[PDB]
């Protein structure tokens, strides 16, 4: 029954600048007896395990980078990151130990960065998935920024849509991107009726669209 | 070092029990009181439960969410702490993380395990086919060459990917799966220099723990 309440749920910011997330408690976090806050702050960077950065409000775990800084008191709580690195990307959460323990709903920081064109590469079906009856063919847009892209896949100049599926990766801590992935999967038996496969990438970089595709008489 | 390591996660079925383990080491166990928080896939962090150290004699508290129905214990022989679960549903599909809590002073979860992926479905454990993705022709005449693994038809959650058993480990892309009919796909990419393929090889290792699958696929030029 201590409700913990994040602001902004998400946000974008570019390296070397300031960011300020808020973290509010239905109540006191301030504890009479040791006249300290028990309120602590995650750092959850995509695929790891939530990491200690700031505990009692306002104490910087020891190896935290300086530019991390809690503060406040009471109900109200704010992590600051004086100049932001492509390595902060994370989602921060703070949590309450005042009575049991409650994490706030989190905020989810992205790092903005200078627009980027995706590379394309396009794959064929492999001969064990089709001597099996299948035939993906597979389209990988990779190093990309802003995440917003378009595929559109012709078989033989023309636009299927029908069983293509796409998946972005979260933004990559090093280069500040996004890949994304667009798979078609067909029959063996239409594969065959068809020649040329064409992936066509379509982001705002270029009023171009990037075109790769491969022709089944090729290989 | 202090190392937090969690194991049982897997597929059960609705209405199910499943007991997770958290073992741990380089630290004074029972000096500590030990948390479970749960993450389901894509949400939040929640905290469930918590046993008190030996100056607080273990005693328990639960979330609201659970408490009737997780239990947790420890063995303080062997520095292992436990989540029981019952009557599984499919809120609660989630990591399960153990985290060192309190040690009768510091308010901070100090350290944290690497987590364990439970899923509650009737759907059945299916192995992955896994597709090797190599270049076309044309696609070799540049600096760099970019070759993947397609991971496809498996349940549950998760797999892993590694490139050159891990030795090459950046410019990879694996893409979140997606779900469809029951069964989850995804790829991963691997972009090297063409100097290095297909002069010295590259090999996709994939493992599937809920079929205990182990693939290795070496990428050849087609
Ligand atoms: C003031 C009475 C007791 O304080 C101590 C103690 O001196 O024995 C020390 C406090 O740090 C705390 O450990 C309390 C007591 O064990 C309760 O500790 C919890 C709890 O519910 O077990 C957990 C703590 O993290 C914190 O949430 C406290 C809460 O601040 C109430 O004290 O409760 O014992
Ligand atoms: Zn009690």
């Amino acid at each position: 029954d201590i409700v913990m309440t994040q602001s902004p749920s998400s946000l974008a910011v570019s390296a070397g600048e300031k960011v300020t997330m808020n973290c509010k408690s239905s109540q006191s976090l301030l504890n009479s007896r040791t006249r300290k806050n028990y309120l602590a702050w995650y750092q959850q960077k995509p695929g790891q395990s939530p990491k200690l950065l700031i505990y009692w409000a306002s104490t910087r775990e020891s190896g935290v980078p300086d530019r991390f800084t809690g503060s406040g008191s009471g109900t109200d709580f704010a992590l600051t990151i004086s100049s932001v690195q492509a390595e902060d990307l994370a989602v921060y959460y703070c949590k309450q130990s005042y009575n049991l323990r409650t994490f706030g709903g989190g905020t989810k920081l992205e790092i903005k960065r200078a627009d980027a064109a995706p590379t394309v590469s396009i794959f064929p079906p492999s001969s064990e998935q089709l001597t099996s009856g299948g035939a993906s063919v597979v389209c990988f847009l990779n190093n990309f920024y802003p995440k917003d892209i378009n595929v559109k896949w012709k078989i033989d100049g023309s636009e299927r849509a029908n069983g293509v599926l796409n998946s972005w990766t979260d933004q990559d801590s090093k280069d500040s991107t996004y890949s994304m992935t667009s798979t078609l999967t067909l029959t063996k038996d239409e594969y065959e009726r068809h020649n040329s496969y064409t992936c066509e990438a379509s982001h705002k970089t270029s009023t171009s669209p990037i075109v790769k595709s491969f022709n089944r008489n090729e290989c | 070092e202090v190392k937090l390591v969690e194991s049982g996660g897997g597929l059960v079925q609705p209405g199910g029990s499943l007991r997770l383990a958290c073992a741990t080491s380089g630290f004074t166990f029972t000096d500590y009181y030990m948390s479970w928080v749960r993450q389901p896939p894509g949400k939040a962090l929640e905290w469930l439960g918590f046993i008190r150290n030996k100056a607080k004699g273990y005693t328990t508290e639960y979330s609201a969410s659970v408490k009737g129905r997780f239990t947790i214990s420890r063995d303080n022989s062997q520095s292992s702490l436990y989540l029981q679960m019952n009557t599984l549903r499919a809120e609660d599909s989630a990591t399960y993380y153990c985290a060192r809590d309190h040690d009768g002073y510091y308010e901070r979860f100090a350290y944290w395990g690497q987590g364990t992926l439970v899923t509650v479905s009737a759907a059945a454990t299916t192995p992955p086919s896994v597709y090797p993705l190599a270049p076309g022709s044309a696609a070799q005449t540049n600096s760099m060459v970019t070759l993947g693994c397609l991971v496809k038809g498996y349940f549950p959650e998760p797999v892993t990917v590694t490139w050159n058993s891990g030795s090459l480990s950046t410019g990879v892309h694996t893409f979140p799966a997606v779900l469809s009919s029951d069964l989850y796909t995804l790829t991963s990419s691997v972009t090297v220099p063409s100097k290095t393929w297909p002069s010295e090889t590259v090999t996709c290792n994939v493992a599937h723990p809920a079929s205990s699958t182990k693939v290795d696929k070496k990428i050849v030029p087609r």
